[PDB]
């Protein structure tokens, strides 16, 4: 079943600055005391 | 600051060793960066290659 | 499909098989037989392929 | 060195591929300076029945 909410119009996009946030692990392998690029 | 030019000798020296250990860790343009790994992998006749 | 089609036009099953190696926990391995684990010495070794 | 074998099993006979030839029947070194040369036989080696 579906209800059509409606957004009389979409309100303009708002930008937020990302604050060096979202880094994730490359592969599983256990790195310990080390700068790997 | 006086021993400073001492301390340069001491940073290049161990600036130098920690170079070379960064560069054993690259492939050097292989499947595999590391040996035990590509001894694994692969059968002799290419793997002298 | 037919049975008297030529070599290049009979069906052919193919299965490819995809893997990765040595970068994660292995749940298949060869069948080769455990031996018991020696230590602190010098020994030719393969652990997890 | 001379063989009969079928044809499915004629690139298990080059070096570092592995098969019931290779393993069991007969091995060439990964080292191995040579040619091989394998050509039909179906005229003379199949009898009917």
């Amino acid at each position: 079943q579906c209800v059509n909410l409606t957004t009389r119009t979409q309100l303009p996009p708002a930008y937020t600055n990302s604050f060096t946030r979202g880094v994730y692990y490359p592969d599983k392998v256990f790195r310990s005391s080390v700068l790997h690029s | 600051s006086a021993l400073g030019k001492l301390q340069d000798v001491v940073n290049q020296n161990a600036q130098a060793l920690n170079t070379l250990v960064k560069q054993l860790s690259s492939n050097f343009g292989a499947i595999s960066s590391v040996l035990n790994d590509i001894l694994s992998r692969l059968d002799p006749p290419e793997a002298e290659v | 499909f037919q049975p008297t089609n030529g070599v290049g036009y009979q069906p052919y099953r193919v299965v490819v098989l995809s893997f990765e190696l040595l970068h994660a926990p292995a749940t298949v391995c060869g069948p080769k037989k455990s031996t018991n684990l020696v230590k602190n010495k010098c020994v030719n070794f393969n652990f997890n392929g | 060195d001379s063989f009969v074998i079928r044809g499915d099993e004629v690139r298990q006979i080059a070096p570092g591929q592995t098969g019931k030839i290779a393993d069991y029947n007969y091995k060439l070194p990964d080292d191995f300076t040579g040619c091989v040369i394998a050509w039909n036989s179906n005229n003379l080696d199949s009898k009917v029945g």
